[PDB]
């Protein structure tokens, strides 16, 4: 038995929709354990000036008890079944999910449906999470990678909703009310914009039955059915430089505008990103690594780490790279990095992409190692693609990628484009947008 | 193929001050030590 | 179609071959070895650490270049995980390129050359790898714990000591592999592979000497108190006694007591209700903290106790409170439901840990290495909940009675000494 | 063959670097390969090579040579660097071939 | 913190086609770059002459 | 070594460190232009002078 | 001191009096020579048992008095010499602080022979506590001690320090004849008593070297 | 105005008598001087 | 920088070319003709200037 057959022999993901518009999807295996949760199409982009970080403030109060069962009871009930309750919120996607035995699946769905709907929002509890979030802000402020990527969005999509942090302003966290929080939940956590995903030893029919019971009544108006069409976000060829020479090492992120989840070019951009790859000084491969930028990074000690990313959103994205380097190795690192970008648009060989495709194949498969990462894919695939894309289909798209295509797609999104630049720390050696801008053309 | 990278300054060495964003880390097992050809070094 | 069972073969060598076909598009083969710093003496400290960093170095069949280039050519990856007394050499790849990556895996573990100049160039990576791992304060006290708990074997540090960086000879690497990487101490464990192939490979290529080679001086207990003053606003602290070993009947009792006291929140940003340890301390201190149950099981020994991350001046409050919770647990304070609730939390934790490819290959290879078998998950579910409530209160009794060893690093201005508990 | 082998011994004496007390591999021009092979040399062999060279340099500025007694015999010449140099070249040719794939 | 940091309004300096924040900046990219490069290309011609 | 051959090449290096990567104040005015003017004017006078001297 | 020197009067910040621990700090650094110290609580400055320990120190022996010479009077140096083969050093260690003090032995020995030297040095204090102290040994140590004190005050450093040390604590200077009285007014029993306190009291050990053969504290 | 100096960095005596005189007669003094090498006892 | 021979940006390439410049200990008289050509060039230019003035 080989690879080409073990992709078609993967149990297809079942999809069914309730009256209120809520979708239910499942990947059934023979797992005694399972992961099942709800992936909501809500984030900081759906927020605005005054309710920024409300969805994050909500995320703090999701596990803090519901109407049917207060904090003490809810935590005690979830812990007792050996079940793990976890969740997150991004710029365009919120999720709450549970890891438990396959037998507790219906009880779990009830527990999930209780949080998204009948959340308590105790007036006394909110006041505690005031200081909690305000501490998580001070904590995350020392994550240089975090600060940089927030700054990147803040300037790339400057003047739009995507320029906002997921956690929100200090003033907003300070002054957000129970009314504001309850408003967010009612406005955004709605059935058609939610996906109940599950993965493990779960019968799909049993899943939609327990879902049919606890995921509730139909919306009345047409307004409550329709899914909102978000206003577009404007990219800006720009830079933001937050300088601090006392900071040990500098962080730099550079990106161009992406295509969005729908675009089939997002596959090629991932193949291209696989070519350059990533590195940090613990990569045992060293100077012999296939990645040219990594090899140059080792040979010349250019950086502590570098990564390439293709963060996609609904109607846009961020194709770029990020690296961490010493104050005097920044310019040479940026030089080589932009050089490999041009090498993508100009010189990309079939030999290079034959490797890159193999890496991306192994990557997407590694992405589905467990019940939670399968559930995460499923909850996101529906929410972004409208359907599940089997590994079999991904392979077909990827295997059709050749060097001539990588050159074209990269030349389309990278070549002679005004990039977005975020630089934090001791950043003297890297200077002038015009120099960076001129590094965008001719290899 | 997965795992996040890191790097610190040596000679002297190289996100843990909350109750929850510092939590989840308090030694459950003992101490595993990983290192890879192309993946960031890990520790448990 | 279908899902057929796992096979195990014990070669004439003493080598274990535990395979399992799951028809996953990704194969994952490992080489489990009974190596580690446990077998180091004062003469060759750190040779186990440098050894796992020496994986991409030249071998008798593949250059340091071809190893990295050949593996990356097929999207594969190579990594070496190791504890104080175990060493796993793992490879991941697509189902097709198993045999390709299998070569380099076999070359690394069974035929290293340890070329003096490559070894010398690799030495300073010890400084780097240690520096980034030591960024987490826990590995600090966890290494100091083993140093304060034992006198040898397990007392040896997992990461190479500073004074021996660059002073590990190329011969010491050769001797360590020759003395420990022997057939009756290893196991070729695979996933997404047919057993007939994994067996054919293990026979057609594994030649390094049979037998048991160098053995380890069994872990003598000490009971020491190592304290590091570094002014960090947060004080880490661990207090343990001799726990239980792997395979021991006494082991399951400690794991249940762990979940009774509580081991790490199960809810994001959530308080721990089931945890009598988390809750018991919360009544004593005001500020944010973390206090979990600590339990290690080694081959010939083990450690059990609690680990408290607390604020500087409130370290005393948290540590004393965490101590009282084990006292009260030994004095009978264990409900029959608490056991069944912990036995439930434990059966859960085990099961979802084997979801991952890492967790499955490790769990299979761990047992196949020690007791050359794989226990059916239903019987491991039997062996755990066949633990009485008395067995739990007994395990707590052993803690309060036995000689304690403590490791704590932080601003220990208000951190109590061990003779104050 | 032994005819070419005798020609060897003639050229070795006609070359006359043995008059300076130099091995054959001492007179090797240090290109990128030789440089790398030299760094792989053991401490003792390297420190010995260093002296022989510095001695030849000192002799050359004196316009003198070593006494006939101290001349390196053809059969006593140590090819101490050649095994190292061969692997350095072998490794490089592999990379050059592997990069044209 | 850094969440309290945003980019100032550059509408006072922005070009005509990138003025609106809900409008795609890319549809008018070739238009904006094509003009400035035309100025450059012309200056090259004048210099060459 | 050094990555590019602009920071390396001992000829292109002082070409780089004088007319390319050379750090200059952000606010110097047009009164700082006459330096490079004198330079070009010198090369102009020498060329026009050579052409005249040949006759 | 008066028409120039002033500033803050009084007694100012005080010190939390030294709580005893009894710990075991060990440093592994691969040095071929292993240093090791084993002490219990001694006597404070101006204590009754202060002089008794100083005499016991010279009974056991504290540093050779002859250049490149073996130590005959030293029962510690000699007692260890019978146990080990190779070069070493083993002296009596005694500190007297204001509210506490330390007493024991310090052994510089070879790596693998650290165990031999340390155990032997331990037995010498055991045998010293079991009565093994001649009345002459005391008088011989009381002589070595009265000597050491006197020639230490030859130097300008030694004289100014000795005067200022006492003038600081007990605002007086004791006549050198009376300090010679207070020392040899120590019985032979006082010495064997001081040895008894070592074998009985809780020990604390510090050792740095290649401790591959250096014994732990619960092995003495 | 007297006493010998030394030099080291950061970032033998193996015979019974040439390394003798060291085992701490007392314990540990720490001297530093305006113009004399840092003492240690 | 102690002395003003290693400091002075004029005297320092004067120093690093004709004073402190590391040279092989055994170069022969065949290495003399470099500095000869240099002096010969300065000689030809001077004698040429004097001739050109007439
Ligand atoms: C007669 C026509 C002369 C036209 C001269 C144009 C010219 O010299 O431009 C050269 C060059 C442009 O190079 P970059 O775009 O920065 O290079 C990017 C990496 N390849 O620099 C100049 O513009 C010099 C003129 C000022
Ligand atoms: C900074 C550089 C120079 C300056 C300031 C300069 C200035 C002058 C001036 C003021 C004249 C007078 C012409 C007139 O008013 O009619 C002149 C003439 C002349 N110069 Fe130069 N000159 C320079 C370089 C040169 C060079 C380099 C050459 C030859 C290699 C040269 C060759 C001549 C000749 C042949 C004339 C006669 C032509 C004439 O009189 O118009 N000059 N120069
Ligand atoms: C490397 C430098 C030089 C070389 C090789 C060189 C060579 C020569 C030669 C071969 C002649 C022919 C003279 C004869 O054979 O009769 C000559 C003549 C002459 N040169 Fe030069 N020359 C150099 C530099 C200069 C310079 C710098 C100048 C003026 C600034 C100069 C001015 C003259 C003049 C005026 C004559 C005519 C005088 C004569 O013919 O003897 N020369 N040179």
């Amino acid at each position: 038995a080989t690879y080409a057959q073990t992709l078609q022999n993967i149990p297809e993901t079942n999809v069914t929709t309730l009256d209120n518009g809520l979708r239910v999807a499942s990947e059934e295996s023979s797992q005694p354990t399972c992961t099942v949760g709800v992936w909501i199409g809500a984030g900081s982009r759906y927020e605005n000036e005054k309710n920024n970080g409300a969805g994050y403030f909500v995320e703090h109060l999701a596990f803090k008890g519901t109407k049917k069962r207060p904090c003490a009871a809810f935590e005690k009930e979830v812990e007792s079944m050996g079940a793990h309750f976890n969740g997150y919120t991004s710029r365009e996607q919120t999720a709450f999910y549970i890891k438990a035995l396959s037998k507790d699946m219906p009880k779990v769905v009830e527990l999930l449906a209780d949080v998204v709907q009948n959340c308590a929002l105790e007036e006394s509890q909110i006041e505690k999470e005031r200081g909690v979030i305000l501490q998580e802000l001070k904590e995350m402020d020392n994550d240089m990678t975090n600060v940089t990527f927030d700054y990147l969005h803040a300037t790339a999509f400057q003047g739009t909703a995507l320029a906002r942090t997921v956690e929100g302003t200090t003033e907003n966290i300070k002054h957000l009310t129970r009314a504001d929080l309850a408003s967010y939940i009612d406005t955004h956590f709605k059935a058609p914009r939610m996906v109940l995903a599950a993965a493990g030893g779960i019968s799909h029919k049993e899943l939609v039955d327990a879902a049919r019971q606890h995921f509730s009544g139909v919306s009345f108006t047409y307004k409550e059915d329709a899914v909102p069409i978000l206003p577009r976000c404007r990219f800006t060829g720009s830079e933001i430089r937050a300088r601090d020479d006392a900071l040990p090492v500098a962080h730099v992120a550079l990106a161009v505008e992406g295509p969005g989840w729908a675009d089939p070019d997002n596959v090629v951009l991932h193949v291209a990103n696989a070519i350059i790859g990533r590195y940090d000084r613990t990569f045992g491969g060293g100077k012999h690594l296939s990645s040219r930028l990594a090899a140059l990074a080792v040979e010349h000690k250019l950086c502590h780490s570098f990564q390439t990313f293709n963060t996609s959103y609904s109607d846009t994205g961020l194709f770029g790279f990020h690296f961490v380097a010493d104050p005097l190795s920044i310019d040479d690192m940026m030089f080589c990095a932009q050089g490999e970008w041009m090498r993508l648009c100009t010189s990309t060989t079939e030999s290079e992409v034959k490797r890159a495709k193999n890496h991306l194949r192994s990557a997407m498969v590694a992405q589905l190692d467990g019940t939670t990462p399968v559930c995460e894919t499923i909850g996101s695939h529906l929410l972004n693609y409208g359907r599940r894309i089997s590994l079999e289909e991904w392979d077909s798209r990827i295997s059709a990628v050749d060097a001539r295509m990588v050159r074209d797609v990269c030349s389309k999104y990278i070549y002679d484009k005004c990039p977005a630049l975020a630089a934090v720390g001791p950043i003297e050696q890297l200077l002038d947008y015009n120099r960076i801008r001129s590094g965008m053309y001719w290899i | 193929x997965x795992x996040x990278x890191x790097x610190x300054x040596x000679x002297x060495x190289x996100p843990l001050l909350c109750r929850e964003s510092m939590s989840g880390r308090s030694a459950r097992r003992d101490l595993v030590a990983g290192i890879s050809l192309n993946a960031p070094a890990s520790v448990r | 179609p279908g899902a057929e069972d796992l096979e195990i073969t014990k070669l004439p060598n003493g080598l274990i071959i535990a395979s399992l076909e799951n028809f996953s598009p990704a194969s994952r083969i490992g080489v489990f070895i009974k190596a580690g710093s446990r077998y180091e003496t004062t003469a060759n400290l750190g040779t186990a650490h440098l050894l796992r960093l020496a994986s991409p170095l030249t071998t008798k069949g593949a250059s340091s270049f071809r190893i990295t280039r050949g593996i990356e050519a097929v999207g594969g990856s190579l990594s070496v995980y190791s504890t104080r007394e175990k060493m796993t050499y793992c490879v991941e790849c697509l189902r097709d390129h198993v045999d390709t990556v299998m070569e380099y895996l076999l070359n690394v573990t069974t035929a290293p050359e340890f070329r003096p100049w490559e070894v010398t160039d690799l030495q300073p990576q010890l400084k780097v790898d240690k520096a980034v791992a030591f960024q987490s304060p826990q590995v600090g006290v966890l290494e100091n714990l083993h140093a304060a708990a034992y006198k040898t074997a397990l007392a040896n540090p997992l990461y190479c000591p500073d004074y021996r960086i660059g002073k590990i000879t190329s011969e010491q690497l050769h001797h360590f592999v020759q003395n420990n990487f022997t057939s009756a101490r290893m196991a070729l464990v695979g996933i997404g592979v047919k057993h007939s192939d994994l067996k054919q490979v293990a026979e057609q290529f594994l030649n390094i000497r049979s037998g048991a080679g160098t053995s380890s001086a069994k872990a003598t207990y000490w009971g020491g108190e190592i304290r590091e003053q570094n002014g960090h606003s947060l004080v880490h602290a661990a207090v343990v006694t001799e726990g239980a070993a792997v395979g021991s009947a006494e082991a399951n009792a400690f794991s249940v007591l762990q979940h009774v006291l509580g081991a790490g929140p199960l809810i994001k940003r959530g308080s721990s209700v089931t945890s009598k340890l988390y809750q018991g301390v919360a009544k004593a201190t005001t500020q944010p903290f973390d206090a979990s149950a600590f339990n290690v099981n080694y081959s010939d020994s083990g450690l059990f106790g609690f680990y408290t991350i607390s604020q500087a001046a409130h370290a005393g409050e948290v540590i004393r409170a965490a101590m009282n919770q084990l006292k009260a647990a030994a004095q009978g304070g264990v409900t029959e439901e608490d056991v069944t609730k912990a036995k439930n939390q434990l059966k859960a934790t085990y099961l979802m840990s084997v979801e991952t490819a890492q967790g499955l290959l490790n769990e299979i290879g761990s047992e196949a290495l020690l007791s050359g078998t794989h226990t059916a998950p239903s019987v491991v579910a039997q062996k755990i909940d066949s633990v009485t409530s008395a067995d739990v209160v007994n395990a707590a009794k052993k803690f309060v009675s036995g000689k304690k060893s403590m490791a704590a690093s932080g601003d220990l201005g208000s951190t109590p000494f061990l003779d104050e508990l | 063959g032994r005819l070419m082998d005798r020609i060897r011994k003639w050229y070795y004496n006609a070359a006359g670097f043995n008059k300076y007390g130099l091995m054959r591999d001492d007179t090797l021009y240090e290109d990128d390969d030789v440089k790398e092979a030299l760094k792989r040399l053991p401490e003792d062999l390297y420190n010995e090579r260093m002296f022989r060279i510095k001695r030849a340099l000192d002799l050359s500025l004196k316009h003198r040579i070593l006494p006939k007694e101290q001349w390196v015999k053809y059969e006593e010449d140590k090819p101490y660097l050649e095994p190292y140099l061969k692997e350095v070249i072998r490794e490089r040719l592999e990379r050059e071939a592997w990069n044209k794939k | 913190v850094h969440n309290d940091v945003t980019v100032p309004d550059f509408s006072a300096y922005r070009r005509e086609d990138v003025m609106d924040a809900t409008t795609s900046s890319q549809t008018s990219s070739e238009d904006r770059k094509g003009f400035s490069y035309l100025v450059t290309a012309t200056a090259c011609v004048a210099t060459a002459y | 070594m050094a990555p590019n051959i602009r920071k390396s090449h001992p000829l292109l290096k002082m070409i780089n460190n004088s007319l390319i990567d050379l750090p200059a104040p952000s606010n110097i005015s047009a009164w700082w232009n006459f330096g490079s003017l004198l330079a070009v004017c010198l090369m102009t006078q020498i060329l026009t002078g050579l052409l005249l001297a040949m006759h």
